């Protein structure tokens, strides 16, 4: 289970950055994702969860409204759309294959992340 | 910043060190299963414990965790110098919108 | 039940389901659809 | 609506027989048809049914990989192959029309039958 | 024969009578409609009642039915000489291959 | 009901080896199929399903990425495709017609297996 | 190995014995249907019971099923010799990801 | 966008009429055709439709089998050839083109209508 | 008829009088379209509204309507003379062979 | 690839106009052809489609039954006979090369239009 | 217009800018492929992407786009003062009987 | 089956060349042809189709406008006349035989092929 | 070029080696026939296999393939030296103008 | 030989012996009409079958047939002694080249 992230990069505040994952390993339709994400120097936070065939989006509170989440299930790619970016949006940004145990869930595979800056 | 974490752990090499993770009614007591993930410093964090106790096959049984009430708990046992790395929790709040809620990470260090 | 939580809830199993028939389920109108 | 079953006899066990339906009164083509048996002496069982389009076709277990469902919407005839007879299979054969309510289905229009001896 | 029936049922004429159905959940208490066939001594069986209380044109109003959990069943009122026959349930078995189960069957006596 | 299996023999570890279930008796294009698997001297192990049109497919975790399965059911035959062969995938493998109850499934039918072996 | 199972049991011809079947509450006490399999020393797996008590026409009154909360089983009374086999549980366990699991396996064993 | 009736009149009842429309002002063989009546006092009932290439057919309960309808392209021409006309069968049958919005259809261009009556 | 229409509305020149369609969970309930027809006393129908809330450019901009569960309707405000018509609903019912089915048609009276 | 159009001019209102797109190099009886126009200070209206073969027409709801599309392979020419002209068809007509994509289509090559003036 | 987009965008040299296109079930979210074509004010339109997301060797990496649900998008980067131009997309409506439909164009203006 | 090319040789740029293919052993009038080329160190790449009796043709895209197919059954030759030839042309062309499957063709039998290059 | 192929293969002589073809839902996955040709160093391509599982009377059975999904392949096995040589895939993209479509091409190397 | 027909098939006089012929989709279920034809040992084949279900005036009414799907067969009854010949069915393949294709052949031993 492999998952790459990409399209990082630095974002003048007010503009948008799409961010996408590539998967191999195993079959991505069978599984739903999450999109998670650590600003420098902060702990992790959660933003983001599509089901395997788009039929939940679920957002942050704190994201939700400004990021938008989807998937192209033909090409194995994981999409974060994120307009409105603003300077607290700064973060690396990573994705993970959706997991459940009992009365809670987690993720178990992880990608490497990638980083999205918003400064002037 | 939903569970509460310390800052900081640490001890010798050899010794039993553990990292707390308390919530409340809303995420630990509320019949929630904890999780937790270990962050080397410049990669993605890694499953560790699952399920309150289990875990991937690919972690050395040093590890184990337990709940009790709205504390839950992760220990280290015969602590290794490369067990250095950034602990979090995990679970997920009855009060919040969000499919994951994570504490706040321990730093552990190994006093080699 | 009157003060039931609303909303669509998270904290869900978003992957599949490997437990159902796989079978072809032969319950279905045969006839053609005039629609 | 007319339905009239033909091909009946008496076969011994372990030969075969091949039973038809002609039918007119209404279009063929845009129904499933269904075939059911009556033993001489109990109720009845379902043997098999086919799809308009002749696409689908599900069997009885007690009957499935003996015999065969087929039609012919030129001749508006229904067909019903039996190999490998068995003294279990004596029975009054029936056509019917298939029809559909909401969540099952049901037939409508019957035939007369037409009996199948299986013996020695 | 996953819907069990009476396999007799009796009276005189002007009387009324019932004959009924018991099926599980995987039949009647699953959502599946019931419908019913009635068969004379020399003839195919004719459909009675679809849908658990529609009935062909043919069908006077003298017969009529319910479905109630597991349950299913046809009342005769005014019976009649005529009634006497062979009445069936049909409807759908989902742990069955077949797109149609049967009952047993219940012969209707009148006492003329 | 008959299953054939087909395929095994002896392959150095990295190779790639196909094992074939030909099927007979039954209509192949209204069943899905199983293979389940048997060590010498163990249990059995669920490897893997392939729904009746081939929509849906799901591996053990044990062998998912690195197995695949399929139909061709113009040849009333599954397919099992393994990758990567490693010494832990010794093992009779068996083929299944499925079958389901209520809350969970089981097999019916069972083929007579094949012997793969994964060794220098 | 997901739902346990004894290694080993045995008996003399005529006698009853008992095969056990125990999972939790992700597997039987779960609500999922219990099926059991029996493996003759030179074959492929045959279906003995399924839905936890019903089997095939194959099957002789001599095995029987039972299933109260976690605990599933298979009871084999008028044992023969013919008996000697591997017999399997199986079930659905809703926190791994494939269709089926089985148990360890038990061999019988007929005293003659 | 015209349709217009014809061939209507007073018949014993058992004898056959033929009705017919003639259209113009659009493809004809792009577009499928409806056939509704109305008797006397009473509100709308639906009759019958052909596809635009005429392979399928459908009709009312009350009509299939007496009924039938068919269309020459060439001629811009849509028929209904009504056999053992019923007492019953009195009303004002009219044209329609079809239409298709989503889930279900319409027609949107009406013709005139013409009057079909059937005494002794 | 599946559909059920009152069979008469009215009101003063002016007023907004509103024409309801009632079906069920075969036809509206079932998420099939809905669509109305307006006949004068010696014409043949003519499309009123389509796509349930949609007009032809032919149609004033008085005639509005809706669909929820099972019910749908026929508004007409600033009702004039010449609105004197039979309004009929036409929607598809999955449980017959046929394509259209209508309502019995209401008649709206214009109280001048 | 060159599409050549001519034919536009001003024309009184209630009369006809004959345009035509003269093409070359590519084979005109392998594709089939589009008209699509612009009123001044407007969008795009698609107008009408031919087939390859002449076997099918559509036409957009505003010019049905008052425009004619046609073609005539061996002068490599697309036509468009304009009946009835209204002041609302004043505009640049264009002629374009049918492509198809996967489920929907579109035009690759484009002409230079004419202007069509309708008016007292 | 059957597509909606923006009656104008603009930006200076340099940056980026994007024009959207927003349909329905009917037309986008329906799994019809969108095009974008390019109008420059004296001739006829050029195709500039096709597919979604390919474009004609014509065209410079400059422009690309994109479909999500019912909204598709042109995105232009490196904006230069020659990319003034109408931009106007294209899709199929299952509900009307052309072949094609358009939005109703977006203007673009580069603030040299 | 032969077949066999013959006029390649070497033009400047905007220069015409004539290419054919002498065919035996089969029977020439019965069969369409394909034209394949193949630029030194490069893949495959298909140029062209004739249809057994000249009715069809098609190109591609790249050589569409500029290259013309064509065959004289009564001598059993096929020729490519190429126009207006580029640098980017050279390459080894070859004949063959069409031949068909099921869902798609392909070529069996294959000539010797003859170079052509273009160069200033 | 549109169906993908590795640029090389290889191995020993007595090895086994496998030669991949990719598309997608335009030529392989979308049920069109796959094709295999073979170009030795100084010849035109010669028919190797076709209808997917087919070959040539020509063709020693040590070459074969099948197709599935969006992936087709050619299998060699006992190679041999003399098996140095190009194999190209072939099919029809429903996409483009053109009857054939080629793969880039492999070139299998025997290492003697 | 690319219809498939048993070698041989037999059956005393007096009874019913039936050849089979199966096809696929591109020569029987490829909707091509299926022809029969007997060959006695010292002569030339003559056409027992044409038209899947007809046949010439000079064929008793012993003979008969039909073609259902990818199979078609030839019916014998009444079997007599002189029945003993070669039965070969024919189609036509749209894979090959031939306007005929023939099955391998069924000798009929009548057993006198």
């Amino acid at each position: 289970v492999q998952l790459v992230e990409s399209g990082g990069g630095v974002v003048p505040p007010g503009r948008s950055l799409r961010l996408s994952c590539a998967t191999s390993g195993f079959t991505f339709s069978n599984y739903g994702m999450h999109w998670v994400r650590q600003a420098p120097g902060k702990g992790l936070e959660w933003v983001a969860i599509i089901w395997y065939d788009g039929s939940r989006n679920f957002y942050a509170a704190s994201v939700e409204g400004r990021f938008t989440i989807s998937r192209d299930n033909s090409k194995n790619t994981l999409y974060l759309q994120m307009n409105s970016l603003r300077v607290e949006d700064t973060a690396v940004y990573y994705c993970a294959r959706a997991a459940y145990y009992d009365t809670s869930g987690y993720g178990d595979y992880w990608g490497q992340g990638t980083l999205v800056t918003v400064s002037s | 910043s939903v569970l509460t974490q310390p800052p900081s752990v640490s001890g010798a090499p050899g010794q039993t060190v553990t990292i707390s993770c308390t919530g409340g009614s809303s995420n630990i007591g509320a019949g929630y299963d904890v999780h937790w993930y270990q962050q080397l410093p410049g990669t993605a964090p890694k499953l560790l414990i699952y399920g309150n106790i289990n875990r991937p096959s690919g972690v050395p049984d040093r590890f184990s965790g337990s709940k009790s009430g709205t504390s839950a708990s992760l220990a280290i046992t015969g602590l290794q110098a490369e067990d250095e790395a950034d602990y979090y929790c995990q679970s997920y709040d009855r009060r919040l919108s969000g499919s994951w809620v994570f504490g706040g990470g321990t730093k552990l260090t190994v006093l080699g | 039940d009157p003060n039931a939580n609303p909303n669509v809830d998270p904290n869900a199993n978003p992957n599949v389901d490997p437990n159902a028939n796989p079978n072809v389920d032969p319950n279905a109108n045969p006839n053609a659809n005039p629609n």
